[PDB]
């Protein structure tokens, strides 16, 4: 309301001056406080007066504070943190630069926390350097010439190794004829603070922040490769991990300990400095073997009069390699001839360093440069899969404020945001985001099932309560200790006995403890009761995954019932190692109580080793092509071997309307459609002037003399964007898809399917989706196209809703069911043939084969050998239908007319029985394979042609399937938007590699990513890691080519536009502007749309009755009596839905529903009350939306939530929120802007319909102001409509 | 059935004696086929055509007639047609690898079968495969050998397999199964670290088997073991810039020969660690040298 007036007022600093001297953090040397920030931030106080008036002449200590602040509290909320600074960047350097010594601000100069606040925005500049003005600051910062900041035998060897850099670096000094150390000032500085905390009355938690967050910095600098390249050789002359081990910051019994962990997995990581390429083992061990024999032969030149040292000098490498052989070798040394050794012979410091004149620290700086160290394979295959109550707990790794958090600490969790080092990296990083977000789910079900035990002391415990989920131990043993592999270190299997008591089974508690199966995930918890850790005293919690339950015979299939469940053989020999050094306890009798938890909720493990049998595939399978796009590195260059000529097929129904799809391709029909006018099918060519196309019609083989055996069609009049994306998933490579909210992408995605199951028949199509229902509904696109139901299937682990069953089980009964038919059928066909025997033709499988042969093929040779005789005769051609030997077959043909059309005709009934006699030996498989589980593996590793499935399901079949040697060419993914980075991935490698190189052509992925994005349980993934950021956004992040589907076809386009401008010019289609169940308005409310005001209600807005449970009692109450006028309209109920941005206000509405509706015979039920994000994909006519909330904007404000439930309506959508609430947020104006367009009163008609749209309606419209208004209309109506 | 055995019987009889490509092969093979419409179940008329049609030697005619027949019997009667089907195997002018392939097949319903693979392959100077298998069987320690072999005996085999087809096995971790059947073999230690030295002699690698010598005579718990490895180590040096290089020989062999005594006294103390009358003549070995007398005290 300021910037609208006629007179805007100036820009002024004072206001600023007095803002500094205030709410903001500047002054102080706390960190400004968050309340205060939301409060800024969230009144654009960076985008409409700081940025747009910011200046140099302007500019100081409290005005980049402020921008600072809000810059880290951007990125912690999850919105756009540049978009202000790119609008205008004439000063965005200049700040910038004002920014690194303000980083470079010596103590006491500037607020400690107000320097941890400036590493932060450092932090997220460096990661968010795809930003182009970023850019040109991240440059300068982390070129070549940050080699200045090195020691001079630093560069030099750097020259010396690299000889070929060496002249690149004069021409840098060339270019300087007519910044680097930044990052160098800043980890010096970063040693001085972490030496100013005393190691053993205690330090200022600015300083373990400080260091923490200077850690992350670190990790997500040497995380990035590019950054990383040449701030390596940086960090690693800065010593800086080295006194990170020996800090007294480090030695304080943690947050920086676990990010000083990370950084020794980072710096160490094996990635080629210049290469950017995984460097071998081989290469690992020629590197460490070289150094160390460098060494050996400065010892030899340098410490002759140091005995020792030459004796060490004189051994081979592999016995002086380790560290005891290190530690072995020094304390003998001198300070001096450690200098000597470390600084003038091996130059691991230079003689300049301020530390290189300190005995210990120096040799502590030797020990960590040599040192044999294994592998990032071998500490990955060391890992266990299951954590113990170290990470249960801990909201460092593992999160208890996560549900909470704010944005403004550090976490010692790695995130990428647009690629990684190699693969290696990313999947040990999705392996480990998994294992840490299903962490806190887990700690939740122990916490609450070992809540509602009850446990109470006795040294015993006993149990006051019991848990469903929880039930004790009476007997837990292990019996199975398997010796180890070769090369592994552990156990090759460890299973235990463990029997638990059924106590009391109110039939169904102990039908339950029956549902155990194998792989299925169950904990050993051993607590000791003091009297949640320290409410119970548990103290061991180590899961196990059942194999089988032991029946009464001993065999691995009273109220007392016992399993053998394996725990993690890996974790136990630790704990057994640990125990026979230590003396410590063995906590494998100890436990006595086992928890078992859901079936769908328990797919963390079995991931886990999924991920890791991928971290230790010899090869990346994946073609070489992909890799790069998968990197994010690297031009994507894996867009539509390019085929010139492809069939299409059933895609276009007319000629004309081919071109019409078009506008830059060229129309060149070849009709042999035998029509006058163009006619489908037809053939487009793609040349290699050259914008134009060569289209040759084609026309499909008959299938024999049956009219109903001819092929089905496509009809979808597919717009140039859907004839786009189906080109570029029928040529190989990337195919990215962008569909908007109804714009047809099931259509296309089985138009792609169909048309590769044409054009080629020998390759196979894998579905890949997030959901069941996505099946459901690419199946039933597909059974409405001529694609064979018995080369399709789908797998799951449920509700069969088609006509058709694509399940394995389906599977198997279609292919016995047409088994008996097609043996039927060869016996008919034999006796009508007056074949003797004609029994023993179709009473064997194969023998139809020969009868094929024998008697088929060689009758219709005889029948075409004749015909042509008889057509050169010159008789008449009926002769065609006089000669053709199988009448008596198709007696349930021949037309005379022409030579082709009868020789067509006969072609077209023998390719009839050809595929008779095909299908036969196709399922010869099922009289081949009894067990019903054989064909199912029989089907999809052979005979399927599209195997369909889900992202989960694929997680969990992925062993299983490259087992059972499944192979698949091409795969298409629906939901690409929607699945996590590993479950989109994943489907990549279900299968081993051909050659060395991969099989996969086309990888089809359509979603929208403007749509909500996966689930994440802990709220702190998200803030933290942006773990639910899923594959696909990050490849259209980086710049991945996607066709965006622009035409919406299934909502009011007046209702569309409510959303519609997030994407690329989505507009409506042919019906939705033309057909009148479009432009037929709502009965019972003069607009089609209106956004509905809710004040108060009593005092009360939006209220909390428990925590976290936002409802709303108002517009929840003012929701159902528009549901319920509407019901007394006539309205069908069921065509009605409500839907809620928090769970409080579905809770509370169902309340409502069910307390003054409910047992009403006029008034019915609403489709579904439910949640905005629990209504992804769903539909109905009418949309009722709660935005309960009224002092937070809440998780509304995301732009995919407000597509989301801006585009769940069809006809009819009716928003409750506080107005004023979502209209401060701008992120959602472009939507609520359009809101404000009409009035926020509720518009009724309460006697209306045939009424248009835009048209006046005849009748009075009435104006409810309130909700109160609302209940006593409603109230009086319904008392009306009951008494008549 | 009888009927048709005697149809079936008939028509081998009458066309015994032609040659394979006379119309009459054929003419029986579809009069069998007729009768397998209706005898899919039946194992003597299908093992009957299959020898017919291995006396027809159509490799891919059997071989599909192999598929169908064994899928259309029940599990308890293709035993009389494996060893049917195997000894096609043993035919030769078909590929190697559809051999291989219908083993692997074999294999993974009956594995007791392994030693005759391992044969075959022994049979086919294909080692790359026979050593896989081998250490395959050689870990999957339920297998319980056909011939009586040991354990040891197949792994003896195997060390074999790798020191003589060094190049062969290229694709395999030869070192670490060598070095964890060390952690496995308890009464061949030195034998083993020879095997695996050798092995990486025939590499090239001669600093590799160097190390291996090392870690070996540093592994070593018996003076077997350790006598062994060192006369392995003694002979590596004695065989293994040319007047330098010959007198460097020279001096390794003559440091070798003053280590004997050093190592098997070393052993001789390794076999009875608190023998003090070994120990008083191992402190006398080290006469000139009173440092080590004063290390060995």
């Amino acid at each position: 309301e300021a910037r609208a007036q006629e007179n805007p007022p100036a820009f002024k600093p004072e206001l600023v001056q007095t803002i500094y001297k205030q709410e903001l953090g500047g002054a102080s040397k706390r960190a400004p406080g968050h309340k205060r920030i939301m409060l800024l931030e969230i009144s654009q106080y960076l985008e409409n007066y700081l940025w747009p008036n910011f200046d140099v002449e302007k500019a100081t200590f409290e005005h980049v504070m402020s921008l600072v602040l809000m810059v880290n509290e951007k990125f912690r909320e999850g919105v756009p943190a540049w978009t202000c600074f790119h609008t205008r960047e004439d000063a965005f350097p200049g700040f910038f630069k004002r920014v690194l010594s303000l980083k470079d601000g010596r103590e006491e100069e500037l607020k400690l926390h107000e320097r941890t606040a400036y590493v932060l925005f450092m932090i997220r500049s460096f990661q968010s350097l795809e930003d182009e003005m970023v850019r040109a600051q991240v440059l300068r910062l982390v070129s070549l010439p940050l080699w200045h900041a090195l020691s001079p035998g630093r560069l030099q060897l750097e020259l010396h190794a690299h000889e070929a850099l060496a002249k690149h670096w004069k021409a840098a000094a060339k270019k300087e004829a007519k910044e680097t150390r930044f990052l160098p000032a800043l980890m010096d500085e970063f040693l001085a603070v972490l030496d100013q905390v005393v190691v053993p009355p205690s330090l200022n938690r600015g300083a373990l922040l400080y260091c923490e967050r200077f850690l992350e910095f670190l990790i997500d600098l040497l995380s990035q490769l590019p950054t990383r390249r040449f701030v390596r050789t940086l960090i690693d002359d800065r010593q800086l991990l080295v006194k990170v081990r020996m800090s007294g910051l480090f030695k304080y019994e943690l947050l920086y300990r676990q990010l000083v962990d990370l950084f020794s997995y980072y710096m160490s990581f094996p990635i080629n400095d210049h290469t950017g390429e995984p460097l071998t083992d081989d290469e690992v061990n020629a590197a460490h073997y070289e150094k160390v024999c460098q060494f050996q032969r400065l010892c030899f030149k340098h410490w002759q009069g140091v005995e020792a040292m030459q004796e060490l000098a004189l051994s081979h490498c592999g016995a002086v390699e380790a560290r005891d052989t290190l530690r072995r070798h020094l304390a003998s040394l001198t300070g001096e001839q450690v200098r000597e050794l470390v600084c003038r012979q091996l130059r691991l410091v230079g003689e300049d360093d301020p530390w290189a004149a300190d005995g210990a620290f120096l040799l502590e700086v030797l020990l960590a440069a040599y040192e044999r160290r294994r592998s990032q394979r071998e500490v990955v295959n060391e890992m266990p899969l299951y954590p113990t109550e170290g990470l249960l707990w801990d909201e460092s790794q593992i999160p208890a404020s996560s549900e909470h958090y704010t944005g403004e600490g550090a976490l010692a969790l790695p995130k990428l945001n647009l690629q990684f080092l190699t693969v290696a990296d990313y999947l040990l990083r999705s392996f480990h985001l998994f294992r840490l977000e299903a962490t806190y789910e887990v700690r939740e079900d122990l916490a609450d099932v070992l809540g509602r035990v009850g446990a109470y002391t006795g040294g015993r415990t006993r149990f006051a309560g019991w848990a469903r989920m929880a039930l004790p131990l009476t007997s837990f043993k292990v019996t199975e200790v398997r010796k180890p592999n070769v090369g592994e270190a552990k156990p090759a299997g460890v299973t235990a006995n463990v029997v638990i008591d059924t106590r009391p089974l109110r039939g169904d508690v102990r039908s339950e403890w029956d549902e155990l199966k194998q792989h299925d995930v169950l904990f050993l918890l051993t607590i000791r009761p003091p009297d949640p850790a320290e409410k119970f005293g548990l103290v061991y919690v180590r899961g196990c995954e059942v194999i089988e339950l032991r029946d009464e015979g001993g065999k691995l299939m009273g109220t007392a019932r016992t399993v053998t469940v394996a725990l993690d053989t890996a974790q136990y020999q630790i704990d057994m190692n640990t125990m026979a050094r230590h003396k410590s306890e063995d906590p494998y009798a100890t436990f006595n109580l086992l928890m078992r938890r859901k079936p769908k909720e328990n797919n963390f493990k079995a991931v886990l080793e999924s991920i890791r049998d991928l971290m230790n595939d010899d090869t990346a399978v994946i073609p070489p092509w992909l890799h790069d796009v998968f990197l994010g590195y690297g031009d994507p260059a894996a867009a539509q071997a390019p085929l010139r000529t492809v069939d299409f097929g059933d895609t276009f129904l007319d000629a004309q309307h081919v071109v019409e799809a078009f506008p830059q391709f060229k129309v060149s029909f070849v009709n042999k459609s035998g029509k006058a006018v163009p006619a489908p099918p037809f053939r487009i060519t793609f040349p290699t002037a050259a914008g134009e196309l060569v289209v040759e019609a084609y026309v499909p083989p008959d299938p024999g003399p049956y009219p109903q055996d001819q092929p089905r069609r496509n009809a979808v009049r597919f717009t140039p964007v859907q004839v786009e994306a189906i080109a570029s998933g029928v040529q190989p490579g990337l195919t990215m898809v962008v569909g908007p909210p109804g714009t047809g992408k099931t259509d296309t995605a089985v138009q792609v399917m169909t048309c590769l199951y044409h054009n080629c028949p020998g390759q196979r199509t894998l579905l890949i989706t997030h959901s069941n229902q996505a099946l459901n509904d690419l199946f039933s696109k597909i059974m409405e196209r001529d694609v064979p139901e018995r080369y399709l299937l789908r797998l799951g682990m449920a509700e069969l809703d088609t006509e058709q069953d694509f399940s394995r089980v389906g599977r198997v009964n279609a292919m016995l069911a047409r088994r008996l038919e097609l043996l039927a059928e060869v016996e008919k066909m034999a006796r009508q043939l007056g074949v003797p025997e004609a029994e023993s033709v179709a009473y064997t499988c194969e023998t139809a084969g020969y009868f094929w042969l024998i008697h088929v093929l060689a009758r219709w040779e005889k029948f075409t050998a004749a015909v042509e005789r008889a057509r050169a005769g010159g008789a008449g051609a009926a002769v065609i239908a006089e000669l053709f030997p199988f009448k008596e077959y198709f007696a349930d043909v021949f037309a005379g007319a022409s030579f082709d059309a009868d020789m067509e005709r006969a072609r077209g009934c023998f390719r009839h029985l050809k595929t008779l006699f095909q299908e036969l030996e196709e399922c010869r498989a099922f009289e081949m394979l009894k067990g019903q589980a054989d064909r199912v593996n029989y089907l999809s590793t052979k005979q399927a042609k599209i195997v369909a499935m889900t992202c989960t399901h694929a997680a969990l079949k992925r062993r299983e399937f490259l087992q059972l040697a499944f192979k698949y060419d091409n795969l298409l993914m629906e939901e690409a938007a929607q699945i996590l980075e590993i479950e989109t991935f994943i489907p990549m490698l279900l299968q081993k590699p051909e050659d060395g190189v991969s099989r996969l052509k086309r990888v089809v992925l359509i979603g929208d990513h403007h749509q909500l994005p996966p689930v994440v349980k802990n709220q702190a993934f998200q803030k933290y890691s942006h773990l639910d950021q899923s594959l696909f956004t990050r490849f259209i992040r980086l710049g991945t080519p996607y066709v965006q589907l622009n035409m919406q076809g299934r909502a009011r386009a007046s209702l569309a536009q409510l959303y519609n401008w997030r994407y690329k010019a989505l507009g409506d289609l042919p019906a939705v502007q033309a057909l009148p169940a479009f432009r037929a308005a709502n009965p019972g409310f003069v607009h089609e749309y209106q956004f509905v005001d809710v004040p108060d209600y009593l005092g009360r807005g939006e209220s909390e009755p428990l925590p976290y449970f936002y409802q709303n009692l108002g517009e929840a109450e003012y929701v159902v009596a528009t549901f319920m006028f509407m019901r007394l309209l006539g309205y069908p109920a069921h065509k009605i839905s409500i839907l809620t941005t928090y769970n409080g206000q579905k809770a509370l509405i169902r309340d409502v529903i069910e307390q003054r509706c409910a047992p009403y015979p006029m008034f019915g039920r609403p489709y579904r009350i439910a949640t905005v994000d629990k209504y992804q994909g769903a539909q109905n006519d009418y949309i009722l939306l709660s935005l309960v909330r009224s002092r937070a904007v809440g998780h509304l404000r995301d732009v995919r939530r407000l597509v989301v439930a801006m585009s769940r309506a069809r006809l009819g959508l009716y928003v409750f929120g506080r107005k004023e609430l979502f209209a401060n947020c701008y992120e959602l104006k472009n939507t609520f802007r359009l809101l404000m367009a009409r009035p926020t009163k509720l518009a009724l008609v309460k006697g209306e319909v045939c009424s248009r749209q835009v048209d006046d309606p005849v009748a009075q419209p009435d104006l409810m102001d309130g909700v109160e208004a609302m209940s006593g209309l409603v109230a009086a109506i319904t008392e009306e409509q009951t008494a008549a | 059935y009888k009927l048709w055995h005697a149809y079936l019987t008939e028509r081998r009889l009458a066309v015994r004696g032609l040659r394979p490509d006379d119309v009459a092969y054929e003419a029986l093979n579809n009069t069998f086929e007729r009768a397998l419409v209706s005898m899919h179940k039946m194992p003597r008329v299908w093992l009957d055509y299959l020898q017919l049609l291995m006396d027809q030697r159509l490799v891919t005619r059997t071989r599909r007639t192999f598929d169908r027949a064994l899928g259309s019997l029940p599990i308890t009667q293709h035993d009389r047609v494996w060893a049917l089907y195997l000894k096609f195997i043993h035919t030769p002018g078909i590929p190697v690898e559809t051999a291989v392939r219908l083993y692997r097949r074999y294999l993974k319903l009956e594995p007791t079968h392994a030693e005759e693979y391992v044969a075959y392959l022994k049979a086919k100077n294909r080692w790359g495969e026979a050593a896989r298998k081998l250490a395959e069987l050689l870990n999957d320690d339920t297998f319980r050998s056909l011939e009586g072999k040991s354990k040891h005996q197949l792994w003896l085999e195997l060390c074999d397999m790798i020191t003589k087809h060094p190049k062969e096995v290229e694709g395999m971790r030869v070192d670490a199964i060598i070095r964890g059947g060390i952690r496995r073999f308890t009464d061949e230690v030195g034998r083993l670290w020879t095997s695996l030295a050798d092995y990486y002699i025939r590499r090239g690698m001669f600093e590799k088997a160097r190390d291996v010598y090392e870690e070996g005579l540093c592994s070593v718990i018996t003076v077997h073991d350790f006598s062994l490895i060192y006369d392995a180590y003694t002979q590596f040096e004695e065989s293994l810039d040319d007047g330098n290089d010959v007198d460097l020989r020279l001096a390794r062999l003559e440091h070798l020969m003053n280590r004997r005594p050093e190592l098997l006294s070393s052993v001789i103390l390794r076999q009875n660690p608190h023998n003090v009358a070994e120990w008083h003549k191992r402190v006398k070995i080290f006469t000139g040298k009173p440092t080590k007398q004063i290390l060995t005290y």
